[PDB]
RNA sequence: UUCAUAGUCAGAGGUGAAAUUCUUGGAUUUAUGAAAGACGAACAACUGCGAAAGCAUUUGCCAAGGAUGUUUUCAUUAAUCAAGAACGAAAGUUGGGGGCUCGAAGACGAUCAGAUACCGUCCUAGUCUCAACCAUAAACGAUGCCGACCAGGGAUCGGCGGAUGUUGCUUAUAGGACUCCGCCGGCACCUUAGAGAAAUCAAAGUCGGUUCCGGGGGGAGUAUGGUCGCAAGGCUGAAACUUAA
């Protein structure tokens, strides 16, 4: 309700002590039931799936994009907005990415 | 048609009272969320909305994130294959 | 340097695989005749080539414009890439 | 046509036709023919017309 | 076209000489009775026409397995393997015995 | 597979089929990829990757 | 007279039906069978010949419709953008409608199983 | 020892033309124009402008810093273009090779002809 | 194009001539590097292919269709067809993503008597993608679609029958092509004699099949009603009257 838009309830099971796991993601256009995410650094690079900018491909459009690192993702959020991830290269240094505005 | 002129779909819902511009966009923006759909899993023509963006398929069950009136859409589509094209080049 | 392997990847061996694609590939068109290329693995071209016809004659083709200047900066290329 | 052919292998003499659909297989055992192809069935075997 | 160039996707003449097969086919269709076919091991081709949940592929799998089986992942819910089999079916899987012919299943036994 | 859940109630037990099935099949999932892995480790262990 | 030429080259009775007839039981295929033996004798079955029984041929015509008919079907229901692909399957559905005017009224059993036959295998 | 290079670069405008002598390594050393003496506008589009261009660029490059070997590159046709190098030779200069290298039109493919302004 | 970095000075942009614009807070022009978006130059040809609209990076995958050759099946099975139904550029419309060059309208400068005009700068939806509408274009080959016959001539592509050896590969050898003729389908030009009003066509021929459809121009592809479309509009479709064209 708090946006009017989908969440997807993913479970998540992994372990360690702490551990932590959980819950209600953002959705995503595509996601469905029996759909696996992934999230981190090796995730595929399938829609649905979590990692750092640097993992991604450029030319690809992102969602729930952060402004600082681990703050968990700030920028694409609304009903059906999305970044695009321009530039990359290795870039060690930057990633640059086209918010909706432009 | 049955006993329909124009065309309604909705249009009822306005009556008489309301008016034409945004009429011609709004039957066409339910009822193409209305239309049983395929499921993407199964085939059967069980998709039926469970909310805004919300899809959901009657026989296998499979509930999936799409367009808000809409099960999906040029966008989604073309994200989706964007990605599978950059996953193909870099395994090269 | 790792990049220039990483992008260069393998060999004199590949160069002529790669002419050997590019030969096959061509016909379609019309029929005739001349051009080969192919454009490497970051970004110069092993070699450009005078085709007409098959898959031994561009393999060696392909040998032969890979001669010395070509030849040498694929072998300049492969070295990098240790 | 018609055409008397013989295996050069099995020795043998079989008559097939010019120029055919499937792979021909000797009778003496199963060796090939000729071959069917991308058309036009020609072949390796030997003879003259029957 | 040429081996190393130019469209092809001849593997699907598989189809072409199934619904060939299916004309007077010896066969199997639907899982209740599949899986009795398949448990008795009678089968040397199936088909699974529809993007079967993972759980619900593998089961048919294991039984292709345990027969002597191919399994052909048709799995495009649209189902035109259908308008040979009887086009009522929106969801197929099928199983492939005598079809008092069969080539077939040799002629799908390479990959394209 | 019961997660069982409870009665008196108008509960939704988990389905006993599809929790042996999806126990199974990931049990026939996990030995295929277990033998693949066994076997892609015998290969790379012997001579390639 | 040209049948004549034939005959000298041939066998034509009594073997052929035992010649002929293995092949159709593995599983139907009459133009395939005209391509193997023996090649003269089979030749001259279509100037001799009335043909012998068979589950399909009058089948394999409405069968194969069917078979194209449910992969096409899958790409009907992926990305409609494939405006050519929609008259490739009605042609075959149709030509199926004109098939089924004349091989009908000759015989029972045709007519009765071709209306049902259409998405069903 | 002339090592003696001093690259050259012809840039064509139809509308105006202007030298830049850069080195391997990218840094501009100095450009020369028409307009920092008076004539300006349809008096530009002159080729007399690119013989005096040509050279209130090299009679610098060359005293000074003196330069002597130079390579000459040349992009697609100006009216000063023909003008522009044929001052580089009569500029005690000696002219390396000559390139000609001018951007083809190459599929900058669009309607707001981009195209035509390439040759 | 944007961003960053290098270097650097008095212009640059633009045209008929100029100005708008850009411009010292270091531009532009110049070098290298990154990201994004668009498109496929060179190639691409009297050229090939789809039913048509149309379709051009190479490359990989699924799957279709027309050539041929076979003489296998139906053994003349078939053909066209109002209604029905399908597809149907671009531009418009609508949701959502992206949004670079471009770019209506609009904002302005010059022109000029006026310019809201050509010409210049700037600029948004659009261009584009996935979803979904529309049903129209000088949808043209200005030539409905089916079949038969009736002149040749240069070669173009595919295969096919080769003939013929050689490049050239490879190397038992053979095609990819090449000297080199013939067939089959399309193509187009070059190009005929009886037709066409001639221009021309060699099909627009010589006369047979079949559908649609035509009505002197303007009024008018308009009115009104029905039908489809969200709307735009489309299909459907007259008269009063006016004129000696």
């Amino acid at each position: 309700p708090g946006r009017g838009a989908p969440l997807a309830k993913v479970t998540f099971r992994h372990p360690f002590r702490y551990k932590h796991q959980k819950e209600l993601f953002v959705a995503a256009e595509g996601m469905y039931t029996g759909q696996f995410v992934y999230c981190g650094r090796r995730a595929t690079l399938s829609i649905g799936n979590v990692l750092p900018i640097r993992s991604v491909p450029e030319g690809a459009v992102v969602c729930n994009v952060e402004h600082h690192v681990g703050d968990r993702g700030v920028f694409a959020r609304a009903s059906g907005d999305y970044a695009i991830v321009i530039s990359h290269n290795p870039d060690n240094g930057t990633s640059r990415i086209k918010l909706p505005s432009g | 048609m049955t006993k329909r002129t124009k065309k309604a779909g909705i249009v009822g819902k306005y009556g008489t009272r309301y008016g034409a511009s945004l009429r011609k966009q709004i039957k066409k923006m339910e009822v193409s969320q209305h239309s049983k759909y395929f499921c993407e899993f199964c085939g059967k023509f069980a998709v039926k909305r469970k909310a805004v963006g919300i899809w959901g398929c009657k026989d296998c069950g499979k509930v999936k994130a799409g367009g808000a009136y809409t099960m999906n859409t040029a966008s989604a589509v073309t994200v989706r294959s964007t990605i599978r094209r950059l996953r193909e080049q870099t395994e090269a | 340097m790792q990049n220039e392997e990483g992008q260069m990847v393998d060999l004199y061996v590949p160069r002529k695989c790669s002419a050997t694609n590019r030969i096959i590939t061509a016909k379609d068109h019309a029929s005739v005749q001349i051009n080969i290329g192919h454009v490497d693995e970051n970004g110069l071209y092993d070699g450009r080539f005078t085709t007409f016809a098959l898959s031994g004659f561009i393999r060696a083709q392909g040998d032969a414009d890979s001669a010395l200047d070509r030849l040498w900066q694929k072998r300049k290329a492969e070295v990098k890439q240790q | 046509f018609f055409m008397d052919v013989k295996c050069q292998g099995c020795f043998n003499i079989t008559t097939v036709f010019s120029h055919s659909q499937t792979v021909v297989v000797c009778p003496g055992c199963q060796t090939v023919l000729c071959q069917p192809t991308g058309g036009k069935a020609r072949l390796t075997e030997g003879c003259s017309f029957r | 076209m040429a081996p190393t160039k130019k469209a092809k996707k001849s593997g699907e003449n598989i189809n072409n000489k199934l619904q060939l097969v299916m004309k007077s086919g010896k066969y199997t269709l639907g899982y209740k009775t599949v899986l009795k076919t398949l448990r008795s091991s009678l089968g040397k081709l199936i088909i699974l026409a529809n993007n079967c949940p993972p759980l619900r592929k593998s089961e048919i799998e294991t039984y292709a397995m345990l027969a002597k089986i191919s399994v052909h992942h048709f799995h495009g819910n649209n189902v035109d393997l259908g308008t040979a089999c009887g086009k009522y079916y929106r969801v197929c899987c099928l199983s492939i015995l005598d079809p008092g012919d069969s080539d077939i299943i040799s002629t799908t036994t390479t990959t394209q | 597979k019961k997660v069982i859940r409870k009665d008196s109630a108008k509960k939704t037990a988990k389905k006993s089929r599809v929790k042996c099935f999806l126990k199974l099949v990931n049990f026939t999932h996990l030995m295929p990829t277990r033998y693949t892995l066994d076997v892609d480790l015998k290969e790379v262990a012997a001579g390639p990757d | 007279a040209d049948v004549e030429e034939m005959i000298m080259k041939a066998a034509k009775k009594g073997q052929m039906p035992s010649q002929i007839g293995v092949v159709l039981r593995d599983q139907h295929g009459i133009p395939l069978v005209k391509s193997v033996t023996g090649s003269k004798i089979l030749r001259i079955l279509k100037a001799h010949g009335l043909a012998p029984e068979i589950p399909e041929d009058l089948y394999f015509l409405i069968k194969k419709a069917v078979a194209i008919r449910k992969h096409l079907e899958r790409n009907r229901k992926d990305k409609d953008s494939k405006f050519r692909l929609i008259l490739v399957e009605s042609r075959i559905h149709r030509l199926a409608r004109y098939y089924k005017r004349t091989k009908k009224l000759p015989p029972t059993w045709k007519y009765e199983s071709t209306t049902a036959s259409t998405l069903v295998a | 020892i002339f090592a003696s290079f001093n690259d050259t670069f012809i840039h064509v405008t139809d509308l105006s033309g202007r030298e830049t002598l850069v080195r391997i390594t990218g840094g501009m050393k100095v450009k020369a124009d028409r307009d920092e003496s008076s004539p300006y506008a349809a008096m530009l589009a002159s080729q007399d402008v690119a013989q005096r261009c040509k050279e209130l660029g090299i009679t610098a490059l060359h005293i000074k810093l003196r330069a002597t070997g130079g390579n000459k590159t040349k992009t697609p046709g100006p009216g000063a273009q023909s003008a522009l190098r044929a001052l580089a030779r009569s500029g005690m200069k000696i002219g390396r090779i000559e390139d000609v290298t001018p951007v083809p039109t190459d599929s900058t493919r669009r309607k707001g002809g981009r195209r035509g302004r390439r040759l």
